[PDB]
């Protein structure tokens, strides 16, 4: 569901948990790190979600949620100074939960669901 | 009081460092084996711990975050 | 240096002064009208009864 | 030390011949111009000039008889005027 999303996102957010790109998502991949990824499909030439299928394939789960700019939008990215948005364009390739900070029940539910696949 | 005049320079520029950006960096430094097992073009440096690459140039390979401290000759 | 240009040549401040355009306005009522607006500005919208009347105060 | 300032538009130099009363002056202008030279504004009382005193001064051009003096060089800007040589060089004024 669309809620746990937003709330593991805040919560690596508030403690610096999101490796905000792809590079600090592979490092953190390769490393004990990447605790969570999210990666968009709509991206050109596909070869960059390719390689991050390989970095989870070796911090194993990963979610495919679409919209690579409104996933930058809700994935904090933004200033958001106003109620509205008041950048004109910003998103993320990649985004990798590293800390996994607050813990709400609903997304423990929804992470060990997508576990199971 | 002060007479300054326009200074003149015998030099003709020194111009800030850009940063070499390099588009679609990451993947160079990787190599997928076709839908499964993934491998790393770079070396992979000791004392910082997995995942950071060395840096080859030329007969020697350079680190990033230990940088100073780790030139090995090839 | 110490004279920007031929010192004794005529119409200079004229020549070289920013040529600023007029400001457009609303149409001032003349006659009659006038004097009736400069009877209210005066004797009976009195505006800074400090002092004297002041008219065109300079704002500061 | 101060810059020296060249003409520019119509002012030129010239050399002071005689100095007259009443703030006047006769002046060769260095185009075989022997006019007369009229002592100017910043000029008055502030910087003292003498005889075969290096000069500059400004022309009029409604009349060419009377000009009107601007700048005096101190003797040794005078010199750098001489090397350049944007004064005729026929002429020794020395001390
Ligand atoms: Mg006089
Ligand atoms: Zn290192």
């Amino acid at each position: 569901i669309e809620d746990a999303l937003k709330v593991v996102l805040r919560t690596s957010l508030v403690h610096d948990g999101l490796a905000r790109g792809l590079r600090e998502s592979a490092k953190a991949l390769t490393r004990g790190e990447g605790q969570l990824a999210v990666l968009v499909e709509s991206v050109t030439e596909e070869a960059i979600s390719k390689l991050v299928q390989g970095l989870a394939t070796e911090n194993v789960p990963l979610i495919k949620v679409a919209d690579a700019k409104q996933l930058g939008e809700w994935a904090g990215l933004g200033k958001i100074d106003r109620d509205g948005n008041a950048r004109k364009v910003v998103g993320a390739s990649v985004v990798v939960v590293k800390n996994w900070g607050a813990d709400t029940q609903e997304r423990e539910i929804l992470l060990e669901h997508f576990s199971q696949q | 009081g002060k007479k300054r005049k326009k200074k003149v320079y015998t030099t003709p520029k020194k111009i800030r460092h850009k940063h070499k950006k390099v588009k679609l960096a990451v993947l160079n430094y990787y190599k997928v084996d076709d839908e499964g097992k993934v491998a790393k073009l770079r070396k992979e440096c000791p004392n910082c711990g997995p995942g950071i690459f060395l840096a080859n140039h030329g007969d020697r390979f350079y680190c990033g975050k230990c940088h100073s401290t780790f030139a090995t000759q090839k | 240096g110490k004279v920007h240009g031929s010192l004794a040549r005529a119409g200079k401040v004229k020549s070289q002064t920013p040529k600023v355009e007029k400001q457009e306005k609303p149409k001032q009522p003349k006659g009659r009208a006038y004097k009736r607006l400069l009877y209210t500005r005066r004797f009976v919208n009195v505006t800074l009864t400090n002092g004297k009347r002041k008219m065109n105060p300079s704002p500061s | 030390k101060r810059e020296l300032i060249y003409k520019e538009e119509g002012q030129e130099y010239a050399q002071i011949t005689k100095m007259l009363g009443n703030g006047r002056v006769e002046a060769s202008c260095f185009d075989g111009n022997k006019r007369m030279a009229h002592i100017r504004g910043k000029l008055r009382k502030k910087v003292w000039m003498g005889q075969g005193d290096i000069i500059l001064v400004s022309l009029r051009d409604f009349q060419d008889d009377q000009c009107d003096v601007v700048h005096k060089y101190n003797l040794d800007e005078a010199r750098t005027l001489k090397n350049q040589g944007e004064l005729p060089e026929n002429a020794k004024i020395n001390e």
